[PDB]
RNA sequence: CUCGUAGUUGGAUCUUGGGAGCGGGCGGGCGCGCCCGUCCCCGCCCCUUGCCUCUCGGCGCCCGGGCCCGAAGCGUUUACUU
């Protein structure tokens, strides 16, 4: 059920497999042949999207999110059809690389590149939930003593795509990162 | 001020605001007037905001009416360019006028003849009343003043954005301020246009 | 104030100036708590309520008082017009 | 107190300001997707090219670098923001 | 080189404060001066504030309020042995009715009352009023 | 800062905060690596390699197209240069300065620039000593003035 | 008046990062529970941020072993606070 429609990388095998059956039905056509045959998700976890709804999240093994969107665009536009009523968007799966400066063990490699820290992975999370519309600002606001809010501003000419999906991002970010973000669309020079 | 569009912007003001020349102040600008402009010429003058003008003018009316009992507020110049206007504003308002020649110490010196006890200070212009404005900062009585782009603006609490150089504009200002203040007092219930015309407040070398 | 057990911190409350969110001293002269009439807004007529303005004394010399009371009136909602 | 909206002040002030002091500092440079007139292809250059890219369509030069800018003698398609 | 954005914050805020501007923008910043901002908020001297993101320095806009007098910055960076804490309280800050000297130590950020409550002292960097 | 110059002006750059890929002519990583290798191959300096890559192809940052940068990928190739940019440019203007002075000896106020030249190369030499792109000892007493000069 | 050795010093950032976390200690509406209080403050925690790999065994707990232990904290280090 997961031949190359779901490369195996973790323990559970439940909903990503049906999603993969949908993917293999999609890859029969002249825009997804051998392009939806290789970058296929491995895990998928159910969470909410906003209020009164729900949806499914896809974890690629994530060496792929560079060249993954070039099929993920077709993937949303042609699998929101067959799993409508919910939402799909590509995620960077990171368990986490734990903090380097705390150590007593040897099977945890000895130097940390930044690209595995908590912060770089977090900007990777923001990229994940909005790939096609770029981020054109980040003003960070403080709530009620020190709690967090993040206003984030996106490209004006790229609203044409994710506006009925306006709360979905900040819905996912709460579980992925833990705080509250909003997405406005500023003035352009 | 106000949420009544009838007190607010109407043609009833512009038909005379453009007639006088109320949309031009002067060449240069002090750093305390940027609140009251919208456009700039290619010709060396700044064209003030008449809407903000009427805004702070109606606030000026609010201040003038918060005078709970009118006998106790001074309207002042010492320049004849607004001497006639202040005289004919006080004569019909009730609050006392001073114009032409002032005497330092009248409301500052403890012992004084013409020791007057105002409760608000109205000045034609800060560049026109040097000493009385300082004495208004000396005694706890608020200050209302016209304001040009050029003019120094110190100690000004209530600002009226307009050119104060010219008899025509300043006469429009007094002549419409009187109506506005009495309007918000309520003696004028939008029953009439007021029969006095702005030639009355354009200063005269009296030969009539 | 006068707390219950006598944690006496105020002999009284001096007139606080809100036009710049700053307190003044006892011996001032330009901290002027002017009154402003309230309108009825059935004709715009004066009616019996107070819009007050008491700025810290020293700002008048800088001549920011007009601007500060502009902000105060706009916020107070007796002035609504904004370009 | 002539305090300006510091979370977000007026736009034109930031552009008129020097790029290095901005609310967020972004360059005064754009990119040049020019024609190099005289040939049926279209090629691009750095909009302040301090090393020339030859204009072999009219048998001439494309970019004379003049100070902090690259000024074009013959070149058609100026293109604005793309990013 | 340019130095000590903590000190530069405590000078820029007092540069603008006696001039009375409602908010202020400061070019540099750090997580630790952010942390002073938060300690300041827990007493309420400042209000909420915004953290303008420019990876080059990180700018801060913060509101100034009539809840404040000044806050000092101490380079060199000492240590409060928890004997000297009362000394520093009584000789730097103007009041025991407000204002509470600041310490970076092995129990988080803190001001001196909460430091004494957790019984752990450390470096002086701040003291406000 | 700013000792060796009395002027304080700076006009270097402030890259687009948006770390996004440029996207005017994408000209993706393949030909970019080819041009980077060509530029380094024929005997060019990273400071002008970047200028060429911004001029013809067009780049705001090589790290944007490809994670490894010019110095990194040359160092992974094997084309590390003789001496780095800051030692070499100051050396090749020092040669001109010393040519000047010893051709017009009376220029008492250009010895004052020669001295800052041994000082700047001395600072950067004891820097690149710890950088260890230079041997643990690297000797410039103006005895290294023309060893690399033909 | 310039340079410069020691000379004393020094950008940002490489977790102040989420949970309804639980028992317990609290400011507080309510009557320490729901909770507002970036895990309000820790033993037990959960996304992480270090280790039983090794002997006989402690309520465990499974069938001489193993999730934690021990004698004991052996996978960098120092400064500095209890």
């Amino acid at each position: 059920s997961a031949k190359i429609v779901k490369p195996n990388g973790e323990k559970p095998d439940e909903f990503e497999s049906g999603i993969s059956q949908a993917l293999l039905e999609l890859e029969m056509n002249s825009d997804l042949k051998a392009q939806l045959r290789e970058l296929n998700i491995t895990a998928a976890k159910e969470i909410e999207v906003g209020g009164g709804r729900k949806a499914i999240i896809i974890f690629v093994p994530v060496p792929q999110l560079k060249s993954f969107q070039k099929i993920q665009v077709r993937l949303v536009r042609e699998l929101e059809k067959k799993f409508s009523g919910k939402h799909v968007v590509f995620i960077a799966q990171r368990r986490i690389l734990p903090k380097p400066t705390r150590k007593s063990r040897t099977k945890n490699k000895q130097k940390r590149p930044r690209s595995r820290t908590l912060t770089a992975v977090h900007d990777a999370i923001l990229e994940d939930l909005v790939f096609p519309s770029e981020i054109v600002g980040k003003r960070i606001r403080v709530k009620l003593d020190g709690s967090r809010l993040i206003k984030v501003h996106l490209d004006k000419a790229q609203q044409n795509n994710v506006e009925h999906k306006v709360e979905t991002f900040s819905g996912v970010y709460k579980k992925l990162t833990g705080k509250d973000v909003n997405f406005e669309f500023p003035e352009f020079q | 001020s106000g949420a009544l569009d009838v007190l607010q912007m109407k043609e009833e003001d512009v038909l005379k605001f453009l007639a006088a020349g109320t949309h031009l102040g002067g060449t240069n600008l002090d750093f305390q007037m940027e609140q009251y402009i919208y456009k700039r010429k290619s010709d060396g003058i700044y064209i003030i905001n008449l809407k903000r003008t009427w805004e702070k003018l109606l606030l000026a009316a609010r201040a003038i009416v918060a005078i709970e009992n009118p006998a106790d507020v001074s309207v002042i110049s010492s320049r004849n360019t607004g001497q006639r206007a202040v005289l004919k504003f006080a004569a019909a308002t009730g609050a006392t006028p001073i114009a032409g020649r002032f005497t330092p110490g009248t409301f500052t010196n403890q012992i004084q003849t013409a020791f007057r006890e105002p409760r608000l200070l109205v000045v034609t212009d800060p560049r026109a009343d040097h000493q009385p404005l300082t004495e208004a900062s000396y005694v706890n009585l608020p200050t209302i003043a016209l304001c040009n782009t050029d003019s120094p603006l110190r100690y000004v609490d209530i600002a009226i954005p307009c050119n104060n150089k010219g008899a025509h504009s300043v006469g429009l200002m007094w002549w419409m301020l009187a109506r506005e203040v009495l309007r918000m007092r309520g003696t004028i219930s939008r029953e009439h246009p007021w029969e006095v015309m702005p030639d009355l407040y354009f200063y005269r070398d009296p030969e009539e | 104030m006068q707390s219950n057990a006598g944690e006496f911190v105020d002999l009284y409350v001096p007139r606080k100036c809100s036009a710049s969110n700053r307190i003044i001293g006892a011996k001032d002269h330009a901290s002027i708590p002017m009154n402003v009439a309230e309108v009825d807004k059935v004709t715009g007529r004066f009616n019996g309520q107070s819009k007050t303005y008491a700025i810290c004394g020293a700002i008048r010399r800088m001549g920011e008082s007009d601007d500060s009371i502009l902000r105060l009136a706009k916020s107070h909602g007796i002035v609504s017009q904004n370009f | 107190p002539l305090a300006k909206d510091l979370l977000h002040p007026s736009p034109e002030e930031e552009k008129r300001k020097h790029k290095k002091k901005r609310l967020v500092q972004s360059p005064n440079s754009y990119f040049m997707d020019v024609k190099c007139p005289g040939c049926y292809k279209i090629t691009t250059v750095f909009s302040h090219a301090q090393t020339v890219v030859l204009c072999v369509g009219c048998s001439t030069v494309l970019c004379q670098p003049t100070g902090g800018k690259a000024r074009l003698t013959e070149g058609c398609s100026f293109r604005r923001k793309q990013h | 080189v340019r130095m000590n954005v903590l000190a530069d914050a405590l000078k820029s805020i007092n540069n603008a404060e006696k001039r009375g501007k409602r908010q202020v923008l400061i070019r540099p910043c750090s997580k630790v001066i952010v942390r002073f901002l938060t300690v300041m908020m827990k007493h309420g001297y400042i209000g909420e504030f915004e953290i303008i993101d420019d990876h080059r320095a990180g700018k801060i806009v913060v509101n100034l309020t009539g809840r404040l007098n000044k806050c000092g910055v101490i380079s060199p960076r000492f240590d409060v042995q928890l004997k000297d804490l009362e000394k520093w309280q009584n000789n730097l800050l103007p009041s025991r009715q407000f204002g509470f000297i600041v310490l970076t130590t092995s129990a988080g950020i803190m001001d001196h009352e909460e430091a004494r409550r957790k019984h752990t002292g450390g470096k002086i960097l701040g003291f406000f009023f | 800062g700013r000792m060796h110059a009395p002027g304080k002006g700076l006009s270097q750059s402030a890259l687009p905060y948006r770390r996004s890929v440029p996207t005017w002519l994408k000209l993706t990583s393949d030909d970019v690596k080819e041009q980077i290798y060509k530029l380094a191959k024929k005997g060019l300096t990273p400071s002008q390699i970047g200028v060429i890559l911004r001029d013809s192809h067009g780049v705001a940052q090589v790290r944007f197209v490809t994670g490894n940068k010019i110095l990194r990928i040359l160092k992974s190739k094997g084309l590390a240069p003789d001496l780095p940019e800051d030692l070499y440019h100051l050396i090749k203007k020092a040669v001109a300065v010393r040519k000047h002075l010893e051709r017009n000896r009376k220029d008492k106020d250009a010895k004052f620039r020669l001295i800052l030249i041994e000082s700047r190369i001395h600072r950067l030499a004891r820097y690149y000593k710890t950088k260890r792109v230079l041997p643990p000892n690297w000797k410039y007493e103006s005895s290294t003035a023309s060893a690399l000069v033909a």
